[PDB]
């Protein structure tokens, strides 16, 4: 689920690992790095690609008032999904 | 009364209470701030900033904050004249570099020589 | 330019009182010394208190010598008072700046220091 | 304009235009200003000469009694040459009126030291000293309240920063609390906000 | 100067307007040849020294392959690509958005940064650099801060303390009489500016060659 | 040396000294002001402690937030001693009970806990290690105490080749040993050449020898400025202490009997710059406690 | 051993500044035709006191002050330093 440097530390959803020249290591000594063992990038790649039959279409994120504010994307090139900003999941067309 | 009679500078320097390291080390840039390019407006002008030169900000080696040895560096000081600034800039003690203000240049723009005859301002595209 | 005064008319009443201020904090230092039970000789506390009235040497103007006087003796009269404590009478010396030196080089080897 | 807007009266107004004409008539050697705002409350705008004779004229005279004393700060303004603005805010009793006596003055001057006709103004003018820098004569007492004793150097002005230049903590070399120059551990991110576009048309001062 | 001459003659002064005048493409070369120093790399030519400070020499302008046996090349400046490997001794001279400098446009023009960031690791100035190896080595620099070092400024050459100001120069005629003595044989190769396209704009600078922006669109360009 | 090893800007409390100090023992009393010095200094001082967490919570408020570590350590396995030492720019040594106990003896503390901790250091692979160890420590008898101390000093400089041996006289400062333990007393008049030396003038020659380099191999030797009598050393501390009056080992008093001596064959303070302050000051600041209320400095300098 | 260089310091309205814009109109190109390697340069401001700075020999400065000499003033005290 989650790298590991081979100086035997877990890396994060960014790349901030210690070198071998750091004391930082030694801050951690006794101490577990408290690392999110759940990234956030493969958890998008996992979900399903939708496709709605219109051409713009409307994504507010499960509820009103729970949830991003209303965005209104495009589905017009062929080759490269829509993807809301907020949400991070893609849509496609069907016609 | 008004018995002192006595034409000389203020020496609030001694006064003031900050020490004599940042009396003598900084100084003091007196300016106009420049309009903030990705906005059209000038308010910002009008007000004759006084702020001071910026210091080491280092890394806090147990977050990676920006630690500063720096009090005076947070200041500034809205004016409205350039002589009151050179007054308040000579007395309080420090030294001061006074910039310039630089006011747009009045221009005259014309529509109908944006759609002209023989002259090369056609902009043929609107 | 006719300014209002606080207390004289020239340099001369600026330097009777801070002759006077001086005479003041001369005989005062034996007793808070005696007194807040501090770690420093008598002499090297006098030679202080005329550190600090060398520190102002340069200024001219009478109001502000006269503002100078009122903030000595104010000070003054807060030591002879029993209200300040063994910190802050401690705190108008230096023993932990290990001070920075004064040299172009070694303001060089400790850089960004103008 | 009815729903969410402020009634204004203009009974009050027009009263607090009328004393205040009222006032500067009677008292023609001290005034300078007299200003009423859109709230109504009276502002009388005072050369630093006649402080005893305007509050002994205003806490007597039978006609604004004025017995009661608020603030009386003297808001740190840089850009002028007197800087400091001391403000006496007066209230009365028999009346329900508010009246604030702003008088002006510099670094280096004495005011007339309001402690002898409002005992009230004894801890407020002690503030004033200790904080701003102005200093009052003929006064019983200047002492510094609010303050630490070793710490000087007048903090609520303009000129004195936000962090001071002082930072105590203690040490087991001398073991006592020392006193040190400030390394903070945050920058204290001041922000840009003074945004453009001049949200007030009304309070446009005339150019150059 | 044949050119400016020849409109100088023929024609009425209207004024003083100037024909003529040249343009540079890096700004220090504007501020040595004020301070007096001399162009090109000639001097160097004639005669080769053993010891020299390579204050951001960027391109091939002397390698250790044009010159004798014992270098000792004093490199000094930010992340140098050409030299840096070459050079002796390596000294980490600060920015230009981190130094309060003093800089010359191509019309003389006095501008002046502004310390808006500090040089990140030790990395000095480097006028604060060179005094304070003039102080260990057996001489000294007579001043001590930079308000001394402009004062010097202005006792070398006086513009360079008016600050966002110009002042045309003069003399056209003594300058072209005094060009009036040297014959040249004019090659008729075809002259070719080598900034022709935008890869060779986007390329030619170390700052421009480090970063990863420049090299980015120097491939969208060239591809 | 990696980023966040170069140092920035002013000293001190959030301000980033270029040095990472594993301090050995620390928890009593020269440990507890070198940490003192090294939290002045703005660095990340790495002491490990066996005791309980509640004296390295009394030295705990001395450095900055998080700058000081705490790590736990034995005399007996080293595994938690090449923890404690993984990545450090400096190591000091600092460690001596001045009296026996059932577990540790004098007998290889000073033989086995520097010779295990100055391997696993060359081997971690670290620079500037600093032990200190007692003046006048020799081969020759009547301590048992001063003969582990020369072994010591010997096998230090046999293993580990670039260390710093540096080694003070009878140090005495604000919660002193000897100077305090003359004040508790009731005592006996001989002669005896002894010259104390004040503890922060010895901490500030050990953070210019940690920090100072081309001082690194050389022993270096700590020397008061006053070299005295004895006798007359107790006559003044009585008389700064107001009394008249004319774990307590046998080897604490042959300590106190062993005649100091200097070498000038290694350089003392001035070579390595800081200035050494006398008696009579410190004097009166460390003694207190006189009576309920209760100067005439004697100051003997003999020879 | 000798020069190195000779710097000019002027100005555009003075009666020095008259003096010596009429020796540097009148004899500059016979200067230069004379001494080669000399890099006698010229700076013009704004408005200073026309100074004549020679510096040669491991960094001695030699200066004299051309304030209100005429055109024969100035090249006898330039040929006195030069
Ligand atoms: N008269 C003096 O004070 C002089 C002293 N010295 C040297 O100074 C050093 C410190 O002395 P001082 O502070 O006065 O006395 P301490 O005994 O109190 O200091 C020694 C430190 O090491 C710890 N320690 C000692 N033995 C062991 C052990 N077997 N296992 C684990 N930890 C141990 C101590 O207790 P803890 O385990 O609780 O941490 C303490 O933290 C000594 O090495 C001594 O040789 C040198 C010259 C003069
Ligand atoms: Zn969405």
């Amino acid at each position: 689920g989650v790298r590991t440097s081979p100086t035997g530390e877990k890396v994060t959803h960014t790349g901030q690992v210690y070198d071998d020249e750091d004391y930082r290591r030694v801050r951690f000594v006794g101490r577990q790095k408290e690392v999110n063992e759940n990234f956030a990038i493969d958890l998008i790649a996992e979900q399903p690609v939708s496709q709605v039959g219109s051409r713009v279409i409307s994504c507010d994120g499960g509820g009103g008032a729970l949830g991003h504010p209303r965005v209104y994307i495009n589905l017009d090139k062929e080759t490269k999904t829509g993807t809301c900003g907020y949400c991070g999941l893609q849509f496609r067309q069907q016609h | 009364t008004q018995l002192i009679t006595v034409d000389e500078k203020l020496d609030i320097t001694t006064l003031t209470g900050v020490p004599e390291e940042h009396i003598k080390t900084r100084k003091a840039r007196i300016f106009v701030p420049a309009r903030n390019n990705m906005q059209s407006g000038v308010n910002n002008t009008k007000k004759w900033k006084m702020e001071f030169d910026t210091r080491e900000r280092w890394e806090n080696p147990l977050m990676g904050w920006a630690s500063t040895a720096d009090p005076l560096s947070n200041l500034v000081l809205t004016f409205s004249t350039k002589e009151d600034a050179i007054a308040f800039a000579e007395k309080n003690g420090w030294s001061y570099d006074v910039e310039e203000r630089k006011v747009p240049k009045p221009k005259s723009k014309s529509y109908g020589a944006n759609f002209s005859w023989n002259k090369r301002t056609r902009v043929s595209t609107k | 330019t006719s300014v209002k005064p606080i207390f004289s008319r020239d340099m001369n009443e600026a330097k009777r009182r801070v002759r006077e201020l001086y005479r003041a904090w001369y005989r005062e230092v034996p007793n808070t010394v005696h007194l807040f039970q501090l770690d420093i000789s008598v002499k090297q506390g006098r030679d202080k208190v005329r550190e600090m009235f060398k520190k102002n040497a340069h200024v001219t103007d009478p109001r502000v010598v006269d503002l100078l006087v009122i903030k000595g003796k104010m000070e003054l009269e807060e030591t002879i008072n029993v209200w300040k404590q063994r910190t802050h009478v401690m705190r108008f010396f230096h023993e932990t700046e290990a001070p920075r030196p004064k040299d172009f080089l070694s303001k060089f080897y400790v850089g960004h220091d103008p | 304009t009815r729903p969410t807007v402020r009634p204004r009266n203009d009974v009050a107004h027009k009263q607090l235009s009328a004393f205040g004409e009222y006032v500067a008539e009677i008292l023609p050697k001290y005034v300078q200003q007299v200003q009423v705002s859109c709230f109504s409350e009276l502002e009388i705008c005072i050369h630093p000469d006649g402080v005893i004779p305007v509050l002994t004229f205003l806490r007597d005279h039978s006609n604004a009694q004025f017995k009661s004393l608020a603030d009386l700060t003297a808001v740190d303004i840089p850009t002028r040459q007197n800087r400091f603005e001391i403000v006496y805010n007066l209230l009365s009793l028999r009346f329900n009126s508010r009246i604030r006596v702003k008088t002006y003055t510099d670094e280096l001057t004495p005011v007339e030291s309001s402690v002898s006709v409002y005992k009230a103004a004894n801890w407020y003018e002690r503030e004033i000293w200790d904080m701003f820098g102005v200093f009052f004569a003929n006064h019983p007492d200047l002492r510094r309240i609010l303050t630490d004793y070793g710490f000087e150097g007048h903090p609520f002005r303009k000129d004195f920063p936000l962090s001071g230049y002082v930072e105590l903590r203690y040490d087991d070399e001398v073991k006592r609390v020392v006193a040190e120059p400030v390394e903070l551990a945050q920058e204290f991110r001041k922000f840009d906000l003074n945004s453009p576009w001049e949200a007030f048309p009304a309070y446009r001062q005339p150019p150059e | 100067s044949n050119i400016a001459q020849k409109i100088r003659t023929s024609s009425g002064v209207t004024g003083d307007w100037k024909v003529m005048n040249i343009l540079h493409r890096i700004a220090s070369q504007v501020a040595a040849l004020d301070l007096g120093y001399k162009p090109g790399v000639e001097a160097i030519r004639k005669n080769p020294p053993k010891m020299l400070f390579l204050l951001g020499a960027d391109g091939g302008c002397v390698t250790r392959q044009d010159l004798p046996k014992d270098c000792f090349i004093v490199y000094q400046g930010h992340h140098g690509d050409v030299g840096a490997p070459i050079a002796d001794v390596i000294l980490p001279g600060a920015a230009y958005t981190e130094k309060s400098a003093t800089y010359v446009n191509t019309e003389g023009r006095a501008q002046q940064t502004k310390v808006a960031v500090m040089p990140p690791g030790l990395a000095r100035e480097d006028w604060k650099i060179i005094r304070a190896l003039s102080e260990i080595a057996g001489m000294t620099l007579p001043y001590d801060t930079l308000d001394q070092v402009r004062n010097r400024l202005e006792e070398v050459s006086p513009n360079l303390v008016r600050y966002d100001d110009v002042e045309g120069a003069n003399y056209f005629q003594q300058a072209s009489e005094l060009s009036k003595l040297v014959n040249q044989q004019l090659l008729a190769d075809p002259l070719v500016p080598p900034q022709l396209t935008i890869k060779d704009f986007y390329m030619t600078d170390s700052i421009s060659r480090a970063s990863q922006t420049m090299a980015k669109c120097v491939k969208a360009v060239t591809e | 040396l990696h980023h966040a090893v170069i140092p920035h800007g002013k000293g001190g409390r959030s301000s980033v000294s270029g040095i990472v100090a594993t301090v050995f023992g620390a928890t009593g009393f020269l440990g507890r002001y070198l940490v003192n010095h090294l939290g002045r200094m703005g660095s990340q001082v790495i002491v490990p402690y066996r005791c309980e967490p509640y004296d390295t919570m009394h030295l705990r408020p001395m450095g900055d937030l998080g700058q000081i570590i705490f790590m736990d350590w034995n005399g007996r396995d080293k595994d938690s001693i090449r923890r404690a030492v993984e990545h450090s720019n400096v190591v000091i040594n600092l460690v001596g009970r001045e009296w026996e106990t059932k577990n540790f003896d004098f007998e290889d503390v000073f033989v086995k806990i520097p010779q295990a901790i100055a391997q696993v250091s060359k081997e971690a692979g670290v620079e500037k290690f600093i032990h200190i160890s007692h003046l006048n420590a020799d081969i020759k008898s009547s301590s048992k105490y001063l003969r582990n101390k020369a072994v010591g000093e010997k096998e230090v400089r046999e293993t580990f080749p670039e260390a710093t041996i540096i080694k003070p006289a009878d140090i005495f400062g604000r919660e002193d040993r000897f100077l305090n333990y003359f004040a508790n007393i009731r005592s006996l008049g001989k002669k005896t050449v002894k010259q104390p030396v004040y503890i922060v003038d010895v901490t500030k020659g050990i953070i210019n020898a940690i920090k100072d380099p081309d001082a690194r191999g050389k022993t270096f030797a700590f020397v008061g400025p006053n070299r005295y009598l004895l006798f007359d050393l107790v006559q003044y501390v009585f008389a700064v202490a107001h009394r008249p009056f004319l774990w307590t080992t046998r080897d604490k008093v042959e300590r106190i009997h062993t005649t100091d001596r200097t070498l000038p064959h290694l350089p003392g303070l001035e070579d390595l710059g800081v200035q050494a302050t006398p008696l009579e000051l410190k004097a009166i600041e460390v003694l207190r406690r006189h009576r309920t209320y209760r100067s005439e400095i004697e100051d003997v300098q003999p020879a | 051993l000798g020069l190195r260089e000779i710097r000019i310091h002027l100005c555009q309205r003075s009666p020095g500044s008259q003096g010596v814009r009429d020796f540097i109109e009148k004899r500059y190109v016979e200067l230069k035709k004379a001494n080669p390697d000399l890099p006698i340069l010229i700076r013009e401001c704004s408005d200073v006191q026309p100074k004549l700075w020679a510096r040669y020999a491991f960094g001695q400065e030699k200066n004299v002050s051309l304030n209100n000499f005429s055109a024969d003033q100035v090249t006898r005290a330039l040929e006195n330093v030069l």
